[PDB]
């Protein structure tokens, strides 16, 4: 596989950081009252 | 320097700068190193069908699969074919190829892919194509098997007396 | 305590329920808190260059996770023996033993092995490459782009189109059957005469070459001198390798009907004359309204003027053309409707009749085609029935609508519910009576005993396609007959070769399994029509509780009181008939 | 808040004032009806929307009517 | 009642007014489609089979320097096969197109009643300035273009039946 | 909920009589009702000469017996245009 | 076969049709 | 009332005979749907352009640079006989240029009178009254332009000799 360096680059971004990052944020939106 | 096995991109960088607004390089030689790309990738595609052709010929019964020849003849033979033809008509006619004569027509008023040079070893590549499809027919195996090697040492000599110029811009 | 920004109601809640409600109701932009009917338009429409971006995504996805893993080219070079790749597969909790297992496909690492056909339409429709498979994936990100940017654009305050525009019926309806329609299939009928059929024949053409490689020898002048004829001449032959030069017709437009007999799809030069014959008759059918040059229909004069003089019809359809316009969940219910049918249609004309080349001997992408097209149908047919239910409840004016079809259909809601309950009943406890019949003679060692009812009816039209099986001898089964007689010289000897073989799904043996699961299948389509009908006109009221318009279509209940009103909402009959859709897919 | 409603039908029964667990509902004089009153809901903010007012009402069509809204902690029985 | 139709009835939207009006309206046509829409078509036809009539027959006597060199000896429908393989009946289709682009616009014109049937205002000699000469000289350019459509159908048809052309089917 | 448009020269069609008023029949309004009964005759039989004379479709089948065939579905609304003109009286 | 140069020009659409949705959807949020 | 250029046609409304280049000659109604100062400050962006493209075209068969990629007679073939990079570097040049004229505005932020980037250096216009002469004369030269470097760059494509080779060789006794 070309460019077989980036499965193991974002998969592991797109599926624990991209969750916990845009959780973390939603959390904090819809907690926030103002 | 050269040009990738499979996918055939430039492969190195190896005032003639290659950075995008110093770029010395034409259009024309932009468009010779991507039909020069798509000869290597087609002509490094010829021991797949070795290898497949050899795969039919060792097995218990042994059948030359005419279909998967001829697909193979038409996916990639056809392909490496109209590539070289195009280089040929961009190295005898010249800018005129590379758009310079307008949208690609009929009665084009272009001198033909015919007259240039490198022209030869297209007409050996069209021969390998014919024996790959005739030996296909026959039942021949060895037939197949010389026939694509024809065209991969035909298709490299191209490319050794072409230079093409790589354009990694 | 501001998240759900579109419902004080919500923000203002203490509780979890805020979180979930607002979640739940983001989309329902009508319910929204100030919301104007302009701005409930153009956020629409803006969401709906959205969804258009994200399925241009989704396919550039697929295209791009392809030409990057998949095996495009080794599959296009020996389609009925390679197995198509979806895409690879990149999880660090498989073990040596599971990525070993998944490293089929004649690649160096585990995969998905794809069944969705999306192989098969490629080869298809002339990509060859990984390069085209790639450029196909680019393009729609581009064009994911321009419809983002759309989405933007038509939000800015001079591109605001207004609601003179949103109900512009009549422009809408004549620019999407002769542009979105019409002139896209004709589009398609080009991309078949010029890339697919000259592919399909060995003959490489892309944008390198497709204005100096004419897709007929003559060229452009049979067509402008009316011998359109000469553009069936000198067909596909039988002995044709798909994708190669031999056995290679120059024909672009037949009806030889039947299917390719290597590929066992049909024939693309049947597809390419079928987008551009219904490409014709949608681009006619596109200039029926007027728009601004005082030719064409109002849609107001034409719904007015249809009630049947007998009366019997009341009002007939005056003020259902104010009803629609103004109601987005008619719109919605009818759109739905008309889906679900299509995607049902899909499903089935795509197994009998497969179009792509050496699919139907892809029995794990036909299983997963046919099954995922049942499954959005019965999604796209519940749907339909839910919105005429938020439609009744929340659209439905009975002022503006008096004594019309929709009043009337109100006025003897009673006797329709009622005769879906019948149908239903009868339907059910006769289907399964059979059935019990049936197993318990089985059981009892006695299977002759078993109540076997042929499908005569559905066998007499098999046979009135042609199909000799059951020696009915009707239309086009009878070889002297004026059906047979008037098709002969175009589709019928491809049609009955096809429908006589007995290799394809085309008209497939029926006897009495099949006819006691079509009636249980009239069951379950009558029994989920019966819950969402009752749904959708008891929406308004019941006995039970009459003012239930008063609130709204999705509420728990009214309380223990009257015996009792668990599920007594709309929306509850839509929850109940989605397990009868669940059912009946199943 | 839940929104209650007493319509013009209401018989003064007093029977939804009595089931009402959180008075929210109470009787004012109206000429209306031979009973010389009728329901009354200023209090709706401390109604749970348990509809008790619902069950007790004999009108063919229950003259108190409980719309259930907005949630608050009142609303929703929390006593947490 | 009609004047050149006796039996049948006055036609209803055609008046003494309008040029070449004989009350010649058997199938009531006018009532069907509009009468500016019919009034401006039957002139577009007077003046294309006037030009035509009148062409078919310059051609016979006579040839531009060359044509005959390019269609060998094709006349009338003919030499129109030979000249779309040149560029010719190309040429003139485009050309024709465009000016029928700005005619599209001066129908719309017509239809809201701005503008006359059929009066682009081209007069490069003022040979209708007296405006009863105006009256007559419109008279007689629908009475001759009404001829020519009729001509031009029957030296065309004389071709196809024949292959002669206008003024050869005379002296053949 | 807003005014819903429709196109200039929308009139109103809406009828209880015996048939509707000739103005559903847009531009053939002011046709006479002999006129329609005469073109429905002639529609279904050329119409139906033009289907018969091509049932047995060839490769090269006349284009003005298709267009001609067309008449058919034609004449039926031509002539319940004529029922409709005869009942306005005209 | 895709060049990594090829992938990498896939990601800079991508990220161009990125910034266009948050772009819409920050426009449909208002 | 009714346009000067086409008599039969009625004058579009938002022209007025106000702007240079004035006959009422709109008759695809472009002005209603579209603003007039954008119109008018794109035909002088491409007049001028089609202006320095129609000089450029004669002036690149009759001389030319002293290196190979630049002697080209033909335009058309010339833009892919040059170097590439140089192309995008006048492209990107030109985009300077872009974004200097119309103080970094486009579209509706744009409209300082169409057309006019205030390049005005020398003081060739002495008298007003002789700049509205040349404001006529250049939307005049630069419409004529348009049409004419349209049709020696397709006379490249068909001739394949450049536009002065184009006129003075045509094929006058050959088919
Ligand atoms: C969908 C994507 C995804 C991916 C890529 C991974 C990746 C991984 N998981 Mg899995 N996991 C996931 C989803 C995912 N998880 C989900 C949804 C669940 C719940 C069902 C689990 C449940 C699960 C269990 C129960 C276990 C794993 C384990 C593992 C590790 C593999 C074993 C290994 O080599 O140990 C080597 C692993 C390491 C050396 C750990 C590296 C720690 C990382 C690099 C630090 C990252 C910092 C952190 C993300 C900061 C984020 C903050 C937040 C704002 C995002 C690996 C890190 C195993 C594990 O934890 O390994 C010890 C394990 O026991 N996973
Ligand atoms: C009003 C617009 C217009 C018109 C009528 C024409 C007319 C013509 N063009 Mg030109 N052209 C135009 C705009 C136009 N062009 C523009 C804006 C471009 C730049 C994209 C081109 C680029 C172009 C090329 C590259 C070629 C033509 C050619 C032609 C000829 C038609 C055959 C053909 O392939 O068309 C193609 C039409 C287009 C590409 C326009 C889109 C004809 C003289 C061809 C020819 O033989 O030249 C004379 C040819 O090879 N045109
Ligand atoms: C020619 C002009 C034209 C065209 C092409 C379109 C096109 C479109 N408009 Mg319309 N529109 C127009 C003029 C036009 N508009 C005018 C003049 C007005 C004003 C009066 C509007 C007002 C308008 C509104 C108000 C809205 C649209 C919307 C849409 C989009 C529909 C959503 C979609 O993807 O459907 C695509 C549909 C098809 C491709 C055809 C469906 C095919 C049927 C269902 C079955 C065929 C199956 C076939 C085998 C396909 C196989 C695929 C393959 C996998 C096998 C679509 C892009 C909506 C939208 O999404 O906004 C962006 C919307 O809300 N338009
Ligand atoms: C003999 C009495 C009787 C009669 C004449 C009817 C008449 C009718 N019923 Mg039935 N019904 C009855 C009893 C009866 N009902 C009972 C007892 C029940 C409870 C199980 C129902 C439940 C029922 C449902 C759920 C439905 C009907 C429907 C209908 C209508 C369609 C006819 C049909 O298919 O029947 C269908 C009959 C049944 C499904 C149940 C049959 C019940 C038994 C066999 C009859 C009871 C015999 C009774 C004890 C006789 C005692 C008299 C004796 C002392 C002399 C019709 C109005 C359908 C409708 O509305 O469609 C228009 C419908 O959906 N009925
Ligand atoms: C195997 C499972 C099953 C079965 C048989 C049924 C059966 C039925 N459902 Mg139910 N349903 C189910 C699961 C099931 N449902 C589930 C999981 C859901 C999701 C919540 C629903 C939701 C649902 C709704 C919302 C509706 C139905 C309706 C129906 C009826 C549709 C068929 C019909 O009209 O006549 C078929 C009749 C039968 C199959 C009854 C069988 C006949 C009996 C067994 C005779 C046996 C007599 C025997 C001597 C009894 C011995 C008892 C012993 C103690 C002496 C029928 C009563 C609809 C309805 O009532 O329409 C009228 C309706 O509105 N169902
Ligand atoms: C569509 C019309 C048309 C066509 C196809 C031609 C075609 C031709 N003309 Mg041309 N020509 C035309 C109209 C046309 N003409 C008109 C209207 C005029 C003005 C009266 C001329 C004036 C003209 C001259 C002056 C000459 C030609 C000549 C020629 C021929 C050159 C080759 C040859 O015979 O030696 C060529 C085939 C040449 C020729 O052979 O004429 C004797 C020549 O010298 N032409
Ligand atoms: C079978 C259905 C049907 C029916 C009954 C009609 C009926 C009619 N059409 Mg419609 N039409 C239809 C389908 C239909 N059309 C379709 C499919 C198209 C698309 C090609 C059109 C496009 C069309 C146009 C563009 C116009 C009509 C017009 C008319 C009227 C013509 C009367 C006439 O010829 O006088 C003799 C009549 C009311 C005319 C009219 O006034 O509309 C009201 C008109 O201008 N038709
Ligand atoms: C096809 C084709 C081409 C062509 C072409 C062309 C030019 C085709 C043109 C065809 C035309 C104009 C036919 C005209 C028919 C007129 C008729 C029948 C009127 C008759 C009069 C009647 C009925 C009664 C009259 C009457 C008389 C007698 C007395 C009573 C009253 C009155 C009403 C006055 C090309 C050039 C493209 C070449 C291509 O390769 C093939
Ligand atoms: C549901 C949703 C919500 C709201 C409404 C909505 C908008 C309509 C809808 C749409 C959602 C949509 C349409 C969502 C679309 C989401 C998309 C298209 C996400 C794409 C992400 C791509 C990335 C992160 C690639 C980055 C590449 C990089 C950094 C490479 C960089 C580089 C490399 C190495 C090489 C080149 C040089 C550099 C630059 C250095
Ligand atoms: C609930 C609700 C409330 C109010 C609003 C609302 C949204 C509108 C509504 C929803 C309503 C909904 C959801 C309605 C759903 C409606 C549906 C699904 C209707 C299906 C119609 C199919 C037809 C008429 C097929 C006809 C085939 C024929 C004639 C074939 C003929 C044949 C041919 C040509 C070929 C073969 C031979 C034969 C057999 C002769
Ligand atoms: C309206 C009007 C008024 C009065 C009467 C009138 C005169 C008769 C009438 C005019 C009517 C008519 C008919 C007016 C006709 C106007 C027409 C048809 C103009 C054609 C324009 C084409 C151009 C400018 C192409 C430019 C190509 C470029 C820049 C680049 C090309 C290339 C690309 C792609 C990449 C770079 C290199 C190459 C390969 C060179
Ligand atoms: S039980 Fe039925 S009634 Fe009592 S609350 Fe839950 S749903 Fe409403
Ligand atoms: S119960 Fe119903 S009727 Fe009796 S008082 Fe309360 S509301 Fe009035
Ligand atoms: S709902 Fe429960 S609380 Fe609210 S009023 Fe009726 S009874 Fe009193």
């Amino acid at each position: 596989m070309t460019a077989a360096y980036l499965p193991s680059i974002l998969v592991p971004i797109i599926g624990l950081i991209f969750p916990g990052l845009v959780m973390a944020f939603a959390f904090i939106y819809i907690e926030q009252d103002e | 320097a050269s040009l990738d096995p499979k996918t055939g991109f430039p492969i190195q960088g190896g005032s003639a700068g290659c950075q995008p607004m110093t770029q010395a390089a034409s259009i024309l030689d932009k468009q010779r190193t991507v039909l020069a790309g798509k000869i290597t990738v087609a002509a490094n595609k010829v021991p797949v069908l070795t290898a497949a052709v050899d795969k039919m010929k060792t097995a218990k019964k042994p059948k030359l699969d005419r279909d998967y020849v001829l697909r193979y003849s038409a996916l990639y033979l056809t392909t490496l074919v109209d590539a070289m033809e195009q280089y040929c008509l961009r190295d005898a006619n010249g800018a005129k190829a590379a758009g310079g004569a307008g949208l690609p027509k009929f009665k084009e008023t272009l001198k033909p892919a015919s007259s240039s040079s490198l022209y030869s070893y297209v007409d050996t590549v069209k021969s390998g194509i014919a024996a790959v499809s005739a030996a296909a027919k026959a039942g021949d195996f060895d037939g197949v098997n010389k026939a694509a090697g024809d065209i991969k040492t035909a298709a490299d000599s191209f490319l050794s007396t072409a230079n093409p110029p790589i354009i990694f811009n | 305590t501001k998240f759900p920004k579109f419902s004080q109601a919500l923000a203002q809640d203490p509780a979890t329920r805020r979180i979930w409600y607002g979640l739940a109701t983001a989309h329902d932009l009508e319910s929204h808190d100030g919301m104007t009917e302009e701005n409930l338009y153009q956020k629409i429409f803006a969401s709906h260059f959205g969804h258009l971006a994200v399925i241009f995504l989704w396919t550039s996805g697929n295209l791009f996770h392809v030409a990057w893993q998949g095996n495009f080219e080794q599959w296009v070079l020996n389609p009925l023996k390679v197995k198509p790749i979806a895409h690879a597969i990149w999880d660090p909790h498989f073990g040596q033993p599971a990525v070993k297992a998944f490293t089929k496909g004649g690649v160096s690492y585990p995969v998905n092995i794809a069944t969705s056909g999306v192989y098969h339409w490629w080869y298809t429709i002339g990509m060859r490459s990984n390069t085209d498979l790639y450029a196909g994936s680019l393009f729609l990100l581009f064009l994911a782009g321009v419809f983002l940017f759309a989405g933007w654009l038509h939000l800015q305050p001079k591109f605001r189109p207004g609601l003179s525009w949103f109900k512009n019926n009549e422009s809408r309806l004549n620019h999407h059957l002769s542009g979105l329609f019409g002139f896209s299939s004709l589009a398609w009928s080009a991309h078949l005469i010029h890339v697919a059929i000259p592919e399909a024949r060995g003959q490489h053409v892309c944008w390198d070459n497709f204005t100096k490689v004419a897709p007929h020898p003559a060229g452009l002048q049979p067509f402008f001198t009316g011998n359109w004829g000469a553009y069936a001449a000198s067909p596909d032959t039988t002995n044709h390798i798909f994708g190669t030069s031999e056995g290679a017709g120059t024909a672009i437009l037949t009806f030889l009907g039947g299917f390719h007999p290597q590929t066992q799809a049909l024939w693309l030069t049947d597809i390419a004359h079928h987008h551009l014959a219904i490409g014709v008759v949608f681009i006619f059918a596109g200039h029926m309204y007027r728009t601004n040059w005082g030719i064409g229909h109002s849609l107001k004069e034409i719904l007015d003027a249809h009630r049947p003089p007998g009366g019997r019809l009341g009002a007939g359809h005056k003020g259902i053309f104010e009803t629609l316009t103004n109601s987005l969940h008619f719109q919605l219910g009818l759109a739905l409707a008309s889906l679900g049918v299509i995607t049902s249609l899909v499903a089935q004309h795509m197994y009998a009749l497969p179009s792509y080349a050496f699919i139907a001997k892809d029995y794990v992408t036909q299983s997963a085609l046919y099954t995922h097209h049942q499954y959005i149908a019965g999604f796209l047919m519940v749907g339909a029935f839910a919105h005429g239910a938020i439609f009744f409840v929340r659209d439905y004016d009975p002022e503006q609508n008096k004594n019309n079809v929709l009043a009337r259909i109100l006025d003897h809601k009673e006797a329709i519910i009622s005769h879906l309950s019948w149908v239903s009943l009868f339907l059910g406890f006769h289907t399964l009576g059979i059935y019990v019949h049936n197993d318990v003679v089985v059981a009892f060692g006695t299977p002759e005993k078993q109540i076997l009812v042929e499908p005569v009816f559905a066998q007499w039209i098999q046979a009135s396609s042609g199909k000799a099986l059951y020696g009915f001898d009707v239309l086009l089964s009878s070889t002297n007959s004026v059906a047979a007689n008037a098709s002969s010289n175009i589709w019928l000897p491809g049609w009955l070769e096809a429908i006589n073989s007995g290799k394809n799904s085309l008209f497939l043996p029926i006897g009495p399994g099949d006819f006691l699961i079509h009636h249980a299948i009239a069951l379950a389509l009558h029994t989920t029509t019966l819950i969402l009908v009752k749904g959708a006109l008891d929406a308004r009221g019941s006995k039970l509780m009459p003012d239930k318009k008063d609130f709204g279509y999705a509420f728990p209940c009214d309380g223990p009181g009257r015996g009792g009103t668990c599920d007594i909402s709309a929306w509850d009959a839509f929850y109940l008939s989605m397990f009868w859709m669940l059912n009946t897919i199943g | 808040s839940h929104s209650v409603k007493v319509y013009d039908t209401c018989i003064g029964c007093t029977q939804c004032v009595r089931a009402c667990p959180c008075d929210v509902l109470e009787m004012v004089s109206w000429d209306g009806c031979k009973a010389g009153q009728i329901a009354s809901a200023p209090r709706t903010e401390d109604c749970i929307g348990c509809k008790r007012c619902e069950t007790a009402c004999p009108t063919d069509f229950l003259s108190v009517r409980v719309y259930l809204g907005g949630e608050t902690t009142r609303s929703m029985g929390l006593a947490y | 009642m009609s004047e050149s139709v006796p039996f049948l009835k006055k036609p209803e939207a055609l008046d003494s007014s309008m040029a070449g009006y004989a009350g010649f309206d058997p199938l009531g046509l006018s009532s069907i489609a509009d009468i500016k829409f019919l009034q401006e078509s039957e002139i577009k036809h007077c003046r294309i089979a006037m030009l035509a009539a009148a062409g078919s027959i310059a051609q016979d006597i006579f040839t531009f320097p060359g044509v005959s060199k390019v269609v060998g000896t094709a006349k009338m429908t003919g030499v129109h096969d030979v000249l779309v393989k040149q560029g010719a009946m190309g040429q003139i289709l485009l050309w024709t197109s465009f000016l029928e682009v700005f005619g599209t616009i001066a129908l719309l014109e017509t239809l809201d009643g701005k503008r006359a049937p059929g009066d682009f205002k081209f007069d490069p000699l003022g040979f209708s300035k007296n405006a009863e000469t105006a009256k007559r000289y419109q008279l007689s350019e629908i009475k001759n273009g009404r001829l020519a459509m009729l001509a031009t159908g029957g030296m065309v048809h004389g071709y196809f039946i024949t292959g002669k052309g206008p003024l050869e089917l005379l002296t053949n | 909920f807003s005014p819903v448009p429709s196109p200039e020269g929308t009139k109103e069609t809406y009828w209880e009589t015996k048939a509707p008023s000739s103005d559903v029949l847009g531009i053939g309004a002011g046709v006479s009702s002999g006129n329609f009964a005469a073109a429905s005759v002639f529609a279904a039989l050329v119409g139906g000469y033009c289907t018969g004379q091509v049932i047995p479709l060839t490769v090269e089948p006349n284009p003005l017996f298709l267009a001609g065939s067309f008449l058919l579905p034609y004449s039926w609304a031509l002539h319940v245009a004529a029922w409709i003109q005869k009942n306005n009286g005209k | 076969m895709i060049s990594d140069t090829q992938i990498f020009i896939a990601l800079i659409l991508a990220l161009v049709s990125l910034v266009l949705a948050i772009r819409l959807g920050r426009a449909l949020y208002q | 009332d009714m346009s000067a250029s086409v008599p039969f046609l009625p004058r579009p409304a938002a022209l007025d005979g106000s702007m240079v280049g004035d006959v009422g000659f709109d008759p695809l109604g472009f002005t209603t749907k579209y603003d007039i100062k954008w119109l008018r400050e794109s035909e002088l962006k491409h007049g001028r352009v089609c202006m320095l493209a129609s000089l450029g075209c004669i002036v690149q068969e009759i001389v030319h640079l002293p290196f190979e990629a630049t002697s080209n007679p033909v335009a058309s073939e010339a833009f892919f006989q040059v170097p590439a990079g140089g192309l995008w570097q006048i492209f990107a040049g030109i985009g300077i240029v872009e974004h200097f004229s119309n103080n970094f505005k486009m579209s509706g932020s744009t409209m300082r009178a169409p057309g006019n980037l205030g390049f005005d250096p020398l003081n060739f216009g002495k008298n007003p009254s002789a700049r509205a002469r040349y404001e006529l004369a250049e939307i005049k030269n630069g419409r004529l332009a348009m049409l004419g470097f349209g049709g020696m760059i397709h006379g490249c494509f068909i001739t394949g000799k450049g536009p002065i080779g184009a006129l003075t060789s045509m094929d006058w006794h050959q088919s």
